[PDB]
RNA sequence: CCACAAGUCGAGCAGGUACGAAAGUAGGUCUUAGUGAUCCGGUGGUUCUGUAUGGAAGGGCCAUCGCUCAACGGAUAAAAG
RNA sequence: CUCAGUAGCGGCGAGCGAACGGGGAUCAGCCCAUUAAGUUAUGUGUGUUUUAGUGGAACGCUCUGGGAAGUGCGAACGUAGAGGGUGAUAUUCCCGUACACGAAAGGGCACACAUAAUGAUGACGAGUAGGGCGAGGCACGUGAAACCUUGUCUGAAUAUGGGGGGACCAUCCUCCAAGGCUAAAUACUCCUGACUGACCGAUAGUGAACCAGUACCGUGAGGGAAAGGCGAAAAGAACCCCUGUGAGGGGAGUGAAAUAGAUCCUGAAACCGCAUGCAUACAAGCAGUGGGAGCACCUUCGUGGUGUGACUGCGUACCUUUUGUAUAAUGGGUCAGCGACUUAUAUUCAGUAGCGAGGUUAACCGUAUAGGGGAGCCGUAGAGAAAUCGAGUCUUAAUAGGGCG
């Protein structure tokens, strides 16, 4: 029962070259090169699902704090404000609204203002 | 156990031949058994020192920057020998005999059981021509069939010999790959009955 | 083939109900010197240790 | 069912068997369960039984005791309870091993009382335990 | 106490004994070093074995003897550059 | 086959390893001077086999198709439904197959008779048995070492005699050396014929599917390759054009197909061109990843698809070996194909199945996976070095105590 391997191998050498579509030089044309990269690919990947959420939290609070700035608050000061007020409306709908509807935002900072007050 | 002919007689019959229960699992190890003393068994390869020349070794052990190397059969290079060589082997199984009796009446039973056992009060026919024998099993509704008789007929052997998925046998040559792979089981009742003495 | 008994060790030990016997050391020779109490008690048989019956079933597979 | 494609093993009969070296997912890749280098991890590798490492062995540092006896090789011993595979009421040496309880080159043989019997037996020049005895003349039997 | 092989302490029972009026004490010395496994043989005993049988030779069991095997768990009976 | 890895041998190490008895296969005895069984030649007769060969059943229509053996419908043969071929997959188209016949002439074997020879220079075994010295073989290494062989030195008795029974003696049992012949069961495959394979399918399988022990290498012995596929059929491309009457190509023609056009089935990857879309010449690094504008094409018009990716956070390959590697420690130029825990036997443990105080056969026989074959093996009792006892036994003066049970 002698096995040929050259029907499966090809197949899992094309799977990976296929995966390995776009990048520079032998990365995408040589497998030993082509099979590392993907490997890192995904570690990157996995790691960076994680970076993510980190970032985007910080451009929420980077609107925030320029919002709260024009209307004469620090971001530390309306976060606290807002807590004090009961209002449990999240950095990222904060954010949003501070970048599209200021008058909202004014509002918003106004009540933070007053529950500091 | 008592079960009809085609003609509407009744034959009775030993329970431990035909009544036991079914036990696939003994009947599984049985009949793989019998598959596999089936077997021929017969190649070979050669290995590193069968396969011709490789005496001397191809070059000097240090200084040319080539991997070592003893021979050119050596597994590794093409044309070398192979590395776990194969040579003939036996493929038969010990099979207990108290396992078989038990494997075969469980197969007879499970016969009797779906339907596929007929009974007859005598099978024979009167000249060796195919057409008798298949209007025979045709009548019968046994087209497909293996047939056990006490002994067999010259004539019923030469009818039979041409025609497919039917064959005909002895009452002490039944084998248990041959009692499932046909469609029916046509036994005449003496047949049946030196197979119950027998027991299975 | 056949498993082969290592013919010194079947020499020195036996088999008993649930383990093996075997006798003591150090009563061969240069006996004068010893207690009367260490000749008495190396006299006699004891059981093999349950550290080395492993091997001493695979050196004496039969017995 | 009763079919060559319908016909299956019970339940754990059947297992596959191990394949050192076929890659990082089946556990055993690489090394193959020999750990990392050393003798044992070569091929052929282990040890002869009895060695251990040059101190003299366990089998060498004790003193050889006994001899071999001779007749205790053509001597045989029969439990009472065996008394039953003889045909016929008559307990001998030849009709033991006519029954197969007794080997065809032993010269000699003694019943000792391990089981139980219920028939009648004539015993004639085999020898008897102090039990066996008492037990063949409670089933109604005798010696010789 | 201890990987093993070993090592250490021991009340008490039986027989024979020594010293004490006696209750008693004594299984070496205040204690902890003064040491060497296995194999192979020697010696004194022995109700064991004994290659046809009776013996015997040889073997077994108990006691004991022969290593600065000191590279001291001792690779050979026998070895420097 | 078992006895049995037992009894023993062994720097008592590593290892070596019987016999008796039992079960089978095959069976057979005959002679030493008027000389046997047997064997070999030759000749004749009978039987059998082998070397060419002959006959040998039964299918049409329809659809797809280049082509039918394939689709649909309905028939016929079968002692023939083994196999091969035919333009794709045929019991009925061809060769065959079952079966029935067949030899001028020659060869092999068996049996019987006839004639030679041979058995057979040998007529009961003397330089022999035994012994001293040195070696060898016996499972047996000088060991308590019997038995066999003999290089050297010696040396009987001769049936009222002699050999053996593992030092040796006695007694018993058993056999007759120093003269011979003898089939079967057993071992093997350069060959011949038939049949078979959970054997390979062109880096495999023989080194060799092909003009291979060749080419090639070496003074020589010797070493030793690579290399299969047009098409069903050559129908292998008449003729025209460019070119050097070259190579090569474009038409034409053949063909079902010519990107099947000659090193011609399929035509992967490394590697190398051409075309289109987007990005790219002020910006520093394992080349990606998470975001993200713009552009081009497509569009189910979008909270859509495909290609590209300005700008931006993070981010020093893989394997091995190591306390520890981006390491300036090892290995890899790349692709494709090959490349490493197997097989046999024995043993122990686990799972599973049969039978169960029982379980099971081995060799072998067997128109043969069946059925026979019970010799043997494991379990059912231990203690003791052993004789011996035995649910006990050993130790001991002990019924005490204690060890193994
Ligand atoms: N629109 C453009 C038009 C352009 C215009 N026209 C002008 C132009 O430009 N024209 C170009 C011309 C093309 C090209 N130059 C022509 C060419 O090359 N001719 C080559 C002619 C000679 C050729 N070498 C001969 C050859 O090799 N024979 C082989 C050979 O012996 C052998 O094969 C192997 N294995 O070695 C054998 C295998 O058994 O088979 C043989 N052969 C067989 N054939 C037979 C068959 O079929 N059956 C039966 C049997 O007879 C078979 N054997």
């Amino acid at each position: 029962a002698r096995v040929k391997r050259g029907v499966v191998a090809h197949r899992r050498h094309k799977k990976i070259l296929a995966r390995a579509k776009g990048y520079y030089g032998a990365r995408s044309r040589v497998y030993r090169v082509a099979f590392q990269a993907v490997i890192k690919a995904g570690q990157y990947a996995y790691r960076d699902r994680r970076q993510k959420k980190r970032q985007f939290r910080a451009l929420w609070i980077a609107r925030i704090n320029a919002g709260a700035r024009q209307n004469g608050l620090s971001y530390s000061r309306m976060i606290d404000g807002l807590k004090k007020a009961q209002v449990i409306i999240d950095r990222r709908v904060l954010a949003d609204i501070a970048m599209h509807d200021a008058v909202a935002f004014a509002a918003l900072a106004e009540k933070a203002k007053g529950a500091l007050a | 156990m008592n079960l009809k002919t085609v003609s509407g007689s009744a034959v009775e019959l030993s329970e431990v031949a035909f009544g036991r229960e079914f036990n696939e699992a003994l009947v599984h190890q049985v009949v793989t058994a019998y598959l596999a003393g089936g077997r021929q068994g017969t190649r070979a390869h050669k290995s590193r020192a069968d396969v011709s020349g490789g005496g001397k070794k191809p070059f000097r052990q240090k200084g040319t920057g080539r991997a070592r190397a003893g021979s050119i059969r050596s597994p590794i290079w093409v044309g070398g020998g192979k590395t776990f060589a194969a040579r003939p082997q036996d493929w038969s199984q010990k099979v207990n005999r108290k396992m078989y009796r038990g494997a075969m009446q469980c197969i007879l039973a499970e016969l009797v059981r779906q339907d596929r056992l007929v009974l007859v009060e005598e099978f024979a026919v009167a000249a060796p021509k195919t057409k008798e024998l298949l209007a025979k099993l045709n009548d019968l509704n046994a087209a497909r069939a293996l047939i056990v008789t006490d002994a067999v007929d010259e004539n019923l052997y030469l009818a039979a010999r041409n025609l497919p998925h039917v064959d005909v046998v002895d009452a002490t040559a039944i084998d248990p790959v041959s009692l499932i792979a046909f469609d029916k089981v046509v036994m005449s009742v003496a047949a049946a009955k030196k197979i119950e003495v027998e027991l299975g | 083939a056949k498993l082969k008994t290592r013919r010194g060790a079947a020499k020195r030990f036996k088999a008993t109900a649930n383990g093996f016997k075997r006798k003591q050391a150090f009563k061969r020779h240069i006996l004068t010197k010893k207690s009367a109490k260490r000749i008495r008690q190396l006299r006699g048989c004891v059981m093999v240790h349950v550290s080395d019956v492993a091997s001493v079933r695979r050196m004496c597979p039969y017995i | 069912t009763l079919r060559l494609n319908e016909l299956a093993p019970a339940e754990g009969a059947k297992r596959e068997h191990r394949r050192l070296g076929r890659g990082i997912g089946s556990g055993v890749g690489k090394t193959g369960g020999r750990g990392i280098k050393g003798q044992k991890s070569r091929k052929s590798g282990g040890v002869r039984p009895g060695f251990e490492g040059g101190q003299t062995a366990i089998y060498r540092r004790l003193p050889k005791f006994g001899f071999t006896s001779q007749i205790a090789l053509k001597t045989a011993e029969v439990r009472l309870s065996e008394l039953s595979k003889v045909e016929g009421d008559i307990v001998s040496l030849e009709t033991l091993k006519a029954a197969n309880v007794v080997r065809r080159d032993q010269i000699r043989a003694r019943i000792v009382l391990s089981g139980e019997i219920t028939r009648a037996f004539t015993v004639q020049g085999v020898a008897l335990t102090k039990g066996a005895k008492a037990a063949i003349e409670a089933a109604g039997g005798k010696v010789e």
